[PDB]
RNA sequence: ACCCCCGUGCCCAUAGCACUGUGGAACCACCCCACCCCAUGCCGAACUGGGUCGUGAAACACAGCAGCGCCAAUGAUACUCGGACCGCAGGGUCCCGGAAAAGUCGGUCAGCGCGGGGGU
RNA sequence: UAUAGGGUGUGACGCCUGCCCGGUGCCGGAAGGUCAAGUGGAGCGGUGCAAGCUGCGAAAUGAAGCCCCGGUGAACGGCGACCGCUAAGGUAGCGAAAUUCCUUGUCGGGUAAGUUCCGACCUGCACGAAAGGCGUAACGAUCUGGGCGCUGUCUCAACGAGGGACUCGGUGAAAUUGAAUUGGCUGUAAAGAUGCGGCCUACCCGUAGCAGGACGAAAAGACCCCGUGGAGCUUUACUAUAGUCUGGCAUUGGGAUUCGGGUUGAAACUUGGAUUUCUAACCUGAAAAAUCACUUUCGGGGACCGUGCUUGGCGGGUAGUUUGACUGGGGCGGUCGCCUCCCAAAAUGUAACGGAGGCGCCCAAAGGUCACCUCAAGACGGUUGGAAAUCGUCUGUAGAGCGCAAAGGUAGAAGGUGGCUUGACUGCGAGACUGACACGUCGAGCAGGGAGGAAACUCGGGCUUAGUGAACCGGUGGUACCGUGUGGAAGGGCCAUCGAUCAACGGAUAAAAGUUACCCCGGGGAUAACAGGCUGAUCUCCCCCGAGAGUCCAUAUCGGCGGGG
RNA sequence: CAAGUGAUCUACCGAAGCUAUGGAUUCAACUCGCGAGUUGUCUGGUAGGGGAGCGUUCAGUCCGCGGAGAAGCCAUA
RNA sequence: GGACCGAACCGGUGCCUGCUGAAACAGUCUCGGAUGAGUUGUGUUUAGGAGUGAAAAGCUAACCGAACCUGGAGAUAGCUAGUUCUCCCCGAAAUGUAUUGAGGUACAGCCUCGGAUGUUGACCAUGUCCUGUAGAGCACUCACAAGGCUAAACCUUAUGAAACUCCGAAGGGGCACGCGUUUAGUCCGGGAGUGAGGCUGCGAGAGCUAACUUCCGUAGCCGAGAG
RNA sequence: UUGAAGCAUGAGCCGGCGACUUAGACCUGACGUGCGAGCUUAAGUUGAAAAACGGAGGCGGAGCGAAAGCGAGUCCGAAUAG
RNA sequence: GAACUGAAACAUCUCAGUACCUGAAGGAGAAGAAAGAGAAUUCGAUUCCGUUAGUAGCGGCGAGCGAACCCGGAUCAGCCCA
């Protein structure tokens, strides 16, 4: 696909699919706690099963 | 009316007797239902969770008495 | 409904300029005869495609001479290039 | 977090400068006296300048 | 060691209250005065501070006491896991273990430490 | 060639045609408000050592249009959502009318008897003046009621005739058809049985007949719902558009006047604007040469018009489309996310168009910490102050409070009061709660720095549980990673933030309403209307008790309040 | 004159359940060849997954057949 | 003379017959117009968002709210049908969550195949913690029966409760152990289907303590199960 | 289809026609084979009663980051916690 | 110079410069002799095939669309006028 490409779902040497954090992204923050700077890297496999093929010539 | 919300999930979480490891939920309670002892620690939400590694224990007689804690093991 | 990947943030680049091809440090040394293999070994060595720099990293270890010409390399390997005799040269 | 023409607002903090942002919410509700607080920027620590705008 | 007092725990009303009796230069307490330490959004009543006499009145401490509280059996029952059923239905039954709440019989005005001061 | 032509509505004729322009349209509207391209171009920035080359870029000026003012109803319209205030509220004439709900309105006429018809009345659910009002001789395969006449329409059918029907010779189709060796009752079954059960009846096969059944045949129901199916139509739904109006620029030229001004108080090279005028462009008409072409001789118009480019408006005339779901059928009504209690069956979880209630905030202190403080209520006694006040003493496991909704929770306080404060912090995050995911919740501890305390210590918002919006696209402050020969810069990225009743709250495009009885397709007995089926609230009927009426006596009859079938 | 019914006892009846005898699958074990063989076991079945196979045409190769008769067709225990 | 009666002709009012017709719109009888806006012959012109129309959305070559033919074109079809040779082994789902979502999809749950692991599964027993229903009971809140007292409070006696609780089981849940029987379990990866359920007993709501009702919980069966 | 002998769909009968395919230097699994610190060619050229040739390229071989980049390390960050 | 279709609705977008129409022409045609590609101070008219490569990028950054340079081949000619 071309919609993962400097969008999230990196895959690693294991195969792995990475995702980041959402929410809250550029808007409607606002609020107090720290979890603004705490949006990461995360992940989970489940889903990613059909996230490969979207996208892999890279990781 | 129709309008009653969400399942809240409130429980004790590791039941007297198991083995808990450092930083595991303990209890979910409301306000004060279960009052932090020796080696446990409270939140925001209250919620009793483990500073230290070990087994957990129940203590109570009566009202507001009821007390969680830990202990180790080796 | 909207799918995980709209759902999902991201902007980032894209770029991917200068990629190095990798020679294993273990590979020269040891094994084989260290034999020092210069500026293009290639046909019995490590490089296939090319046509793009080759850098060189550490591995594996050993004491043996060694004269590698390489596009770069890594300073803590160009450290055990020389500390077992031997040199790492790169182009002007 | 929704906003309007009404009572208190969202503020943003000083120049820690740092160049340098906070934004707590804020109400105009007790008074407009403005305000000053303490915070850390990049440079140094606790350097307290002045709530904008 | 014993009597007892002052502190401080554990237990977390069968250890609590009221009626009440002992206690006083050893301990507690009130009492005494305080411009300043300190402090009452008024009052040194409370904290606080300087110290006797007085007092054992209040507060405290122990002994008494079972009127009130609090704990509270055995018997039976309610209900019920499981088994097997009657009624068109509301509902009900049999076997099998489990087994309350209240109530009665009663049981009580506690128990168990650590340290220090004072009599024998 | 306005006694003409187009459009619109009304519809011989006669008597006539009212009130209301606020809104919409249309005609006329020097002030003033907004407004496009375009003239103008102060200034801000990039690069180069510079000459300079370049990225944006506002005052003023700029047309039609709307806003604003006036008028106009044989213009769209309006003249009872209890009078309700909105520009006004019905002039004649008519009214139970093709309009009337209640309704078979009430009288009267006609009939032996009249929901109709006629005449009155009027209380017009919802008459009314060119969607014309009310009349009208004549006309009508028009519609309504009545009478005479005659009659097979009828009482009530009979006889007769011809043509089929039947029989013999000749030719010889059709729809339909799982297969059949195809009965009655009463059950049972997907809820109407020849085919299951029990019982009954029934010798084999035909011809003429009858239409109850075979849920008989025919046409993948046209009603109904469904499909992010269709098509016709509509408009102040969305969006473009033929068309049309308007500014600028060409075609497209000259001269006078005037104001604006520059280059060498006038001269004057002049540059444009405005009115005016001329005539070679250009349009156009008559002349022996009909459409043309011409020396044309001419006559009129004439920088306009027309036409090409571009600016803005108008634009159902046209075109593509949109118009959510839930739902004891659909619609109308209500409802979509979030918190609390009950349902919830002593773990968690759990539905209904089930039973109640709240949220879309607030708090610069209602936060951090550090100290102290203890409430509701009653009784007695007390001062413009008494139900309630303020004071006093006594009682006072909480009967109080906790910003809001309830539950939990709270007296060693989270509740009441002050001191000082900015942790309502940057960098992380052991290990767990919860979710299909994506979210969401708790958190010891480490560092950089602080805050209150003398200190142990506590602090990365609040007694907790509601006070929310994925991503995209973008605004602002940083940061300096990318940056298309190189060096910069435009542009992009990471850090922080701002934008969402995207509330149909996991959010369809940046941007969207109706109608179809002219309807089409694909399906559905997953889903209404008819019928059956289960049920029996309601409907029908019976019973039980017996107060009361029946002068007397409940029970000849009648049966309060209730009860059972 | 119970074939009605309350209680008690006991004989028989009665399924594809259990049992008898025979036989085949499934997995598992024990070694024999470097598939078979007893033991124990298993085997209702729709969407769906897995496994082993039957038949038709064409093609290569091998072996063959056919006028004393091919394929096709028809009958059959 | 858009006068009258009435043939030709033009037209179709009413009834019937016809309905596999004589006929894909007719026949008998009846009726309308019958010098006008009349009837009709020949040649010709106008057509598919187009024409025509004394106006029905009528007609435009026997079916016109957009003719026919050919083409795009095997349009699209979340919908309906249909999908053929055998035996063997296993074997479901009609739940959750979200959806311009509701008869459709995605993820999880449940099926199968293979690899890895290896009793971690299962039942039952002991031990230990957690719970506020059944029942009960007024000590709180609401309700409520008869008095006493000087209308609330208060006393004797007496009750109800999904959104009351001084109390409170039977069962249920987690962890540990195997004190003893059993045989699955988990991870990795290939392929799925199901996402319309139904009935009964028990526990409730809605309903009328009606339904072969409706919506959840819980066991068993049909579903896919013959005897 | 919750449920069909169904009075629910389809079919008069018999013959023949009749529905899970093909494509791609594509992706991902299983089985099999050949080479295996490597494996393999495409277009084309040559020769065809048959095939060789052709290294352009492709896949392993190094990851982390947004990227510059660094490298058994990398990234967030002042470090260490991850 | 279409639309159905796709985007699970629909406007940008996709279908697709496909279908159809018209014009011209040949056995082929088109294209062609660098105000080029490009980043080596490299190549060297055009067309074609393989590859680069689902790579750069384009996009209601949605559906989806998608190069070229290097290199390997087929064939290889440049000639004339203002
Ligand atoms: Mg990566
Ligand atoms: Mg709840
Ligand atoms: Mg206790
Ligand atoms: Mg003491
Ligand atoms: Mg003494
Ligand atoms: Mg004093
Ligand atoms: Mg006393
Ligand atoms: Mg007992
Ligand atoms: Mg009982
Ligand atoms: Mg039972
Ligand atoms: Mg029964
Ligand atoms: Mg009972
Ligand atoms: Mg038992
Ligand atoms: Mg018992
Ligand atoms: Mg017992
Ligand atoms: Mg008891
Ligand atoms: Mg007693
Ligand atoms: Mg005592
Ligand atoms: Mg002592
Ligand atoms: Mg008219
Ligand atoms: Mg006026
Ligand atoms: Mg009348
Ligand atoms: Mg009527
Ligand atoms: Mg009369
Ligand atoms: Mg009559
Ligand atoms: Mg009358
Ligand atoms: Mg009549
Ligand atoms: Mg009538
Ligand atoms: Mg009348
Ligand atoms: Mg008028
Ligand atoms: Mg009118
Ligand atoms: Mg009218
Ligand atoms: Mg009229
Ligand atoms: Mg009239
Ligand atoms: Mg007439
Ligand atoms: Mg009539
Ligand atoms: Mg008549
Ligand atoms: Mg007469
Ligand atoms: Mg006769
Ligand atoms: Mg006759
Ligand atoms: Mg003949
Ligand atoms: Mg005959
Ligand atoms: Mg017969
Ligand atoms: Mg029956
Ligand atoms: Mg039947
Ligand atoms: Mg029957
Ligand atoms: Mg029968
Ligand atoms: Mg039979
Ligand atoms: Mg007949
Ligand atoms: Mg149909
Ligand atoms: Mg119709
Ligand atoms: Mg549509
Ligand atoms: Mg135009
Ligand atoms: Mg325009
Ligand atoms: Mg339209
Ligand atoms: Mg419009
Ligand atoms: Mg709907
Ligand atoms: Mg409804
Ligand atoms: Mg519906
Ligand atoms: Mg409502
Ligand atoms: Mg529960
Ligand atoms: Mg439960
Ligand atoms: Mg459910
Ligand atoms: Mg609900
Ligand atoms: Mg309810
Ligand atoms: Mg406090
Ligand atoms: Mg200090
Ligand atoms: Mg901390
Ligand atoms: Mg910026
Ligand atoms: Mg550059
Ligand atoms: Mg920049
Ligand atoms: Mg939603
Ligand atoms: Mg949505
Ligand atoms: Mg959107
Ligand atoms: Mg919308
Ligand atoms: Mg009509
Ligand atoms: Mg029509
Ligand atoms: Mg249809
Ligand atoms: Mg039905
Ligand atoms: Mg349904
Ligand atoms: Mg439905
Ligand atoms: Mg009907
Ligand atoms: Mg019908
Ligand atoms: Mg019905
Ligand atoms: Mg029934
Ligand atoms: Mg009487
Ligand atoms: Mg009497
Ligand atoms: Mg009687
Ligand atoms: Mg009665
Ligand atoms: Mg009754
Ligand atoms: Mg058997
Ligand atoms: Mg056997
Ligand atoms: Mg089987
Ligand atoms: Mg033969
Ligand atoms: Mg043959
Ligand atoms: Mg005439
Ligand atoms: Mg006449
Ligand atoms: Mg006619
Ligand atoms: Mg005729
Ligand atoms: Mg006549
Ligand atoms: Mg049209
Ligand atoms: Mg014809
Ligand atoms: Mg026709
Ligand atoms: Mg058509
Ligand atoms: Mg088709
Ligand atoms: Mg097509
Ligand atoms: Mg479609
Ligand atoms: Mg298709
Ligand atoms: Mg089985
Ligand atoms: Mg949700
Ligand atoms: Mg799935
Ligand atoms: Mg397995
Ligand atoms: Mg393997
Ligand atoms: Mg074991
Ligand atoms: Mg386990
Ligand atoms: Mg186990
Ligand atoms: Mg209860
Ligand atoms: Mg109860
Ligand atoms: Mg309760
Ligand atoms: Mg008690
Ligand atoms: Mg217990
Ligand atoms: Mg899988
Ligand atoms: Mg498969
Ligand atoms: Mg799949
Ligand atoms: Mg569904
Ligand atoms: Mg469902
Ligand atoms: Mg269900
Ligand atoms: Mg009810
Ligand atoms: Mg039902
Ligand atoms: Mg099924
Ligand atoms: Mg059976
Ligand atoms: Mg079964
Ligand atoms: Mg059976
Ligand atoms: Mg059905
Ligand atoms: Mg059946
Ligand atoms: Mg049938
Ligand atoms: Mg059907
Ligand atoms: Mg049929
Ligand atoms: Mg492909
Ligand atoms: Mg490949
Ligand atoms: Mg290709
Ligand atoms: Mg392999
Ligand atoms: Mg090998
Ligand atoms: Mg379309
Ligand atoms: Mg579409
Ligand atoms: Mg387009
Ligand atoms: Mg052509
Ligand atoms: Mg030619
Ligand atoms: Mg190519
Ligand atoms: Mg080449
Ligand atoms: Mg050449």
């Amino acid at each position: 696909t071309h919609k993962m490409a400097k969008r999230r779902i990196k895959i690693t040497g294991t195969g792995k699919v990475m995702a980041f954090k959402s929410g809250k992204r550029h808007q409607n923050t606002g609020k107090s706690g720290d979890e603004i700077r705490g949006k990461g890297k995360g992940f989970v496999l489940a889903k990613a099963e059909w996230a490969r093929m979207k996208l892999m010539l890279p990781r | 009316n129709g309008r009653d919300s969400n399942p809240k999930y409130l429980g004790v979480k590791k039941f007297g007797g198991e083995v808990v490891k450092a930083g595991n939920i303990l209890v979910r309670q409301r306000g004060t239902k279960f009052k932090a002892g020796q080696g446990v620690g409270m939140g925001r939400d209250h919620t009793l969770f483990a500073l230290s590694d070990g087994k957990v224990v129940f203590i109570n007689k009566g009202k507001g008495a009821r007390f969680i804690s830990i202990e180790a093991a080796q | 409904r909207s799918r995980l990947i709209a759902r999902l943030p991201k902007r980032g680049f894209n770029n991917v300029g200068t990629t190095y091809e990798v020679v294993k440090l273990s590979q020269l040394q040891d094994l084989e005869d260290t034999t020092f293999d210069r500026d293009t070994l290639e046909a019995y060595r490590l490089v296939r495609r090319k046509n793009r720099p080759v850098k060189l990293l550490a591995s594996g270890e050993i004491s043996r001479a060694v004269t590698v010409h390489v596009d770069a390399a890594s300073a803590a390997a160009i450290k055990a290039v020389e500390a077992a005799g031997g040199r790492v040269v790169l182009p002007e | 977090a929704k906003d309007g023409p009404r009572i208190i607002v969202k503020m943003e903090s000083s120049a820690g400068t740092g160049f340098y942002y906070t934004t707590t919410k804020n109400r105009r509700n007790t008074q407009a006296k403005l305000e000053l607080k303490k915070y850390d920027p990049v440079a140094k620590k606790h350097v307290v300048f002045r709530e904008k705008k």
